[PDB]
Order: structure tokens, then sequence, then C-alpha cells
């Protein structure tokens, strides 16, 4: 098992960066978690998807998706472990494919009440996206 | 011959892997997914989805369809044969065949519809099912109804097959469905008796939704049909069910029984006793801490009520009359399609589990069917696998030989 060093999923994270927020190169069979840490700033509130290409670029989300990370629990630690590779058991296409790209955003602001917000938000205002270049030589 | 339940003495279960039904050129480049097998004493009915590289973001080549035999192998242990295949032409519209085996005719009901996701992107007006009839040394015959045309004890906005396998009782085929109800029918749905939250039935009722259908509810129904004719659709007991999914309608000892597969919050193993099956109604089982890999919402053996959509589906088979034992190839991992469990259980306990082989890169869909062959009790099962890192995906098959005599488990 090849497990890639976790993404924490914050405004802190620095990895997340300008105009391009956070590319990897993956290799199928690679691990890789993403985290909504619980408190030790206030607690971040975001609803985490993952979303096409033109989507990503606009900082946009449809209502026909369904969170990979709901991170409203303050209290606990919620990850999500991705395996790239064609097989999950997530029922909605999530699926991974050599040279292919694949994007993950949040449009939630990290409040409460922004939670459900589907334009602009953290993928916007502090590049939270993540671009994974699956099965690429970088 | 009654199975042992006391594995003290039995520290290896005997299990080989049996061929596949078929070898080509270039199997390696074709993608088969979507294994679907029922075992009824010494014949099955098994169908997959053959498509090219790609898997189903391309071609589509077969809905393979078979009814073949359970023959001996070089070890004495029971092998799958067929020498017919069966496919539809332009096999991207045919969707969801689900298997039914008697000793005379293998039973496949399937779904042609032009969308690729026939369950929320088509409705009754423009889906038509097909049962598709295979018999030995004999042709094909198919037996079609416009989804239109279907008599329904509710109203549906769709329906389709649910893929694992029915069962033919009383004259007639029951093949498990998926259905979108038209008007919101579950009002006071199954939830957890000692609640978790204030907000649990909430939950409950919001889990009948999802992306796909965010405005009906997604339940269980089975289709009957008799003199395969007339047809029916059977709705769930709504007070005593979960979230629509991949389910199989199995026999146990002449008595009809339910696995659902666990979309939802109530991740862990979701199996019934059909004791009325014209009015679909359902006596759960306790059963031990087996579940199914999900995501951060609802993981591996998450129990309390919560809203989510996800799971895969690996099915159980009962070795007795009662019910208090079970086998089952499970997903041991929280939200990974991984690391194959074949498993022996009571209702309160795992009695014996083991991984499978190690060259398993992954596995997602499972199926398992067990009859009696030479007088010993064995079982087949069909794993939706990869190997060498997704380069090779197509299933795997293993024979298990079940102990009856827990001192001296395996003669010779
Ligand atoms: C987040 O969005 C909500 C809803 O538009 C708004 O009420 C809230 O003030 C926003 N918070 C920010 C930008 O910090
Ligand atoms: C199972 O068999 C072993 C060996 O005979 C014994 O130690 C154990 O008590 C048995 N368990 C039962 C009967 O539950
Ligand atoms: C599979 O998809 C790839 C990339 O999208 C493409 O290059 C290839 O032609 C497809 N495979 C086929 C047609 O066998
Ligand atoms: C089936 O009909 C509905 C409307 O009646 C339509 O929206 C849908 O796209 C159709 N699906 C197919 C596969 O033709
Ligand atoms: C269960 O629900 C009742 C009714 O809302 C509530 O009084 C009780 O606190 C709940 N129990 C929990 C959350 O453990
Ligand atoms: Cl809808």
């Amino acid at each position: 098992s090849i497990v890639l060093e976790p993404i924490y999923w914050n405004s802190s994270n620095s990895k997340f960066l300008p105009g391009q927020g956070l590319v990897l190169y993956p290799q199928i069979g690679d691990k890789l978690d993403i985290i909504c840490p619980k408190v030790d700033g206030q607690y971040e509130y975001y609803k985490v998807y993952m979303v096409d290409k033109d989507q990503a670029d606009r900082c946009t989300i449809k209502k026909e998706n369904t969170p990979l990370l709901n991170c409203a629990k303050p209290d606990q630690d919620i990850k999500f472990t991705i395996k790239f590779q064609e097989f999950s058991p997530n029922l909605w296409g999530l699926e991974f494919q050599k040279n292919k790209d694949y994007y993950i955003i949040s449009t939630s602001n990290g409040s409460l009440e922004g939670l459900d917000n589907q334009e602009g938000g953290v993928c916007q205002t502090r590049a939270m996206k993540i671009l994974m270049k699956v099965g690429q030589d970088g | 011959p009654s199975p042992c339940r006391n594995f003290s003495s039995v520290p290896t279960i005997y299990y080989y892997r049996i061929p596949g039904l078929y070898n080509r050129t270039a199997l390696d480049e074709r993608c088969i997914l979507n294994p679907r097998l029922t075992i009824s004493s010494t014949k099955f009915a098994y169908v997959h989805s053959e498509y090219d590289k790609n898997c189903t973001r391309g071609f589509k080549y077969y809905e393979l369809m078979t009814f073949g035999e359970i023959l001996e192998g070089p070890e004495k242990e029971p092998r799958m044969f067929s020498r017919s295949f069966y496919s539809p032409t332009n096999a991207v519209n045919y969707h969801s065949c689900t298997p039914i085996v008697t000793v005379n005719e293998g039973y496949f009901l399937c779904l042609e519809c032009t969308s690729s996701d026939p369950l929320y992107k088509a409705n009754l007006s423009n889906s038509t099912f097909h049962l598709v009839i295979l018999r030995h040394n004999k042709d094909e015959k198919i037996v079609s109804m416009p989804s239109f045309n279907l008599s329904t004890d509710q109203e549906y906005v769709q329906i389709i097959p649910a893929e694992g396998g029915g069962t033919a009782e009383s004259g007639n085929l029951y093949f498990p469905c998926i259905g979108r109800l038209l008007h919101k029918r579950v009002t006071h749905p199954l939830c957890k008796k000692s609640n978790c939250s204030r907000t649990d039935d909430e939950s409950c009722l919001k889990s009948y939704y999802n992306q796909g259908s965010p405005q009906h509810q997604v339940v269980n129904c089975l289709i009957r049909i008799r003199n395969a004719p007339t047809w029916d659709v059977i709705t769930v007991d709504l007070t005593n069910t979960y979230p629509g999914s991949r389910s199989r309608i199995f026999g146990s000892f002449s008595k009809p029984m339910l696995y659902q597969s666990s979309v939802s919050w109530h991740t862990l193993l979701q199996v019934a006793e059909i004791t009325d099956l014209d009015k679909y109604q359902l006596d759960w089982l306790d059963t031990p801490y087996i579940s199914r890999p999900g995501g951060s919402e609802c993981p591996f053996g998450n129990y309390c009520p919560t809203v989510c959509w996800e799971g895969t589906y690996n099915d159980v088979y009962s070795l007795t009359p009662n019910n208090d034992l079970f086998v089952t190839v499970y997903l041991k991992s929280e939200q990974v399609a991984e690391n194959p469990y074949f498993a022996i259980f009571s209702r309160d306990q795992i009695l014996k589990e083991f991984p499978l082989d190690a060259w398993i890169s992954s596995a997602r869909t499972t199926t398992i069917s067990c009859f009696m062959f030479n007088n010993e009790i064995w079982c087949i099962a069909a794993l939706e696998i990869t190997r060498l890192n997704d380069d090779i995906i197509r299933p795997i098959y293993y024979s298990f030989w079940l102990p009856t005599d827990c001192r001296t488990p395996y003669p010779h």
C-alpha cells in the first residue's frame, strides 16, 4: 500500500497555490486522505465535491452532486480516503484511469451559513481546489 | 449432512480458484464487469458485461448471458462449465440483466433503454423489459414488456431490475427491482430504535432521495412473472425497508430470502427472510459485524442515522434451513474497494474468516451461492476484481468446501 501525504482541507494549508490550487500526479494504486480536522481559529465548515474541469475553472457546483466530505462536525476528525483506481464504493462515477485529470473543489465559504453555497467560496477566495493528473509524468 | 459450526479443529478452509467461462486472445484488452451468478443444485445462470479498456466510459461489446452446469474439476472441486453464450446486439442499450436459474431454464430480466443511467434518466414511457430464456441445446427465447404496460401496486416514475438475482417459486419468477415512486409513500421508514440524535427520523426519511432522484423516493420492489404471461410489480413493505439498492432474492431450502446492499447510514449487513413474497414482507435477521466500505459519511460499520448514498454489493448465502449459518465474501475496508475476506458466520458471531489471494489489487461486487455436490457442501463465489494495478479487469471465481465433521473436516 503506497500512502501519499494527506491533504488537510483548511484555509491555512499553504499547498493551495495562488491561481493554481493544489496539483498532484498520483499513480494508479496510490492512496490519499483528505481530512477536515477537529478543533484544537474557529472550525471551518465545508462541503467538498468532485467536479468536472469546467466547474473547477469557474468555482461553481450544481445541485446534482454529493459531497465527498461534509465537514460539519467540530468535535471529530472527518477523513475521506481515495485510492486511485477504477473501483470504489462511490455510486456516482468516482473512478480513476491513467492519463486523465480529475478535480475536487469546495464553494463553501467556511462558515456554517455558507456551507451550501454553489458559487465562489474557498475555491475562489483561497484557491482551495485539487487537480489530480492521474498516472501521468509531470 | 449438517455443516460444521465450530472451527477450533479446522485451521484451514479448503478452496480452489476455478477458471472463467471463456478465454480469448487479448482478454486483458477487455474490461469485464458486474458478475451476476445464481446456482441451484447442478445448474447455474450467469451474466457479466464486457467493455473495451475504458470500462463503462468505453464501448460495451456484450451483455453476456449463459445457462451452464456444475461439473467436477481435476482436484474434485466443482467447476462452472458452459458451451453457449448469448448477448443482445447494441449491448449498451441493455441494462441490469438479473438472473434466475432452474433445472431446465436460465432466465434473465433485462431493461432496454437508450440512456446510460436508466433509473434516473429514463422513465416507464421509454423503457422496455426483456425476459431472456436460455435452454440446453435449444434456441434462446425473448419475452418482452414495455415498462408502461407493467401492472404496479404503487405509482412509479421508473423501475429497473436489481441485478443480484431472483428465484422461481409457486410457478412464478420473482426478480428484485429498484423503483422511483411518483408519490411520497415512505412516511414512517425503519430507523434506529435507540436514536443517536434528535433528527434521526428526518435522516432516515431523507435517505430515500439522492442526487439522481432528489424529489422521488427510491425503493426496493419485485417483478413477479407468471406463465413465462402476466407481469406484476410488488413494492416492499415501506415501513420495514431501507433505501432501494442492488439486491438479490434467493432461496434457503425452498424459502425466499432477501440480501439488500447497504447504500445508506445503515451500513451493516441487510439480510431478511421474506415472510410473504406476494406482499414483499420481511423479517430482518441479526448479524455480526459484517458491513462494506463506504465514503466519509457512511464508512464500514456506521450505525447512526445520517444521509448518504454509497457502498458496495457483497451478498450472502445460508447453509442451514434455520438461517443461522451463512457465508459471504465481504470487503474488510473502511472506504476502499479492496481486501476481500471469505467469512462463515452465525447471526451473532463471525466463526471463521480469512483474506483471499494477495494478488487481488481491488474488489468491488461479490456474490456467492452454495449447493450439494458429491454429497459435500460447496460454495462458488464470483468476485469483480482487478489485478496488476488495474491492468487486468475481469472477475475471478472460487470454490469453497465447507466441512460437515468438525473433528476431521477433510478426508483423504
Ligand atoms: C457565507 O455565505 C453566507 C450565505 O450567503 C453568508 O450569510 C455568510 O455571511 C458568508 N460568510 C462569509 C463570506 O464569511
Ligand atoms: C468447539 O470445539 C472445541 C474443541 O472440541 C472446544 O474446545 C470448544 O468448547 C467448542 N465450542 C463450542 C461447543 O461452542
Ligand atoms: C480509451 O480512452 C482513451 C483516452 O480517453 C482513448 O485514447 C482511447 O482511444 C480509448 N480506448 C479505446 C477506443 O479502446
Ligand atoms: C424518457 O422520457 C423523459 C420524459 O418523459 C425524458 O426526460 C428522458 O430524457 C427520456 N429518456 C430517454 C432515454 O429517452
Ligand atoms: C432521541 O430523540 C428524543 C426526541 O427528540 C430526544 O428527546 C432525545 O434526546 C434523543 N436521544 C439522543 C439524541 O440520544
Ligand atoms: Cl427526482
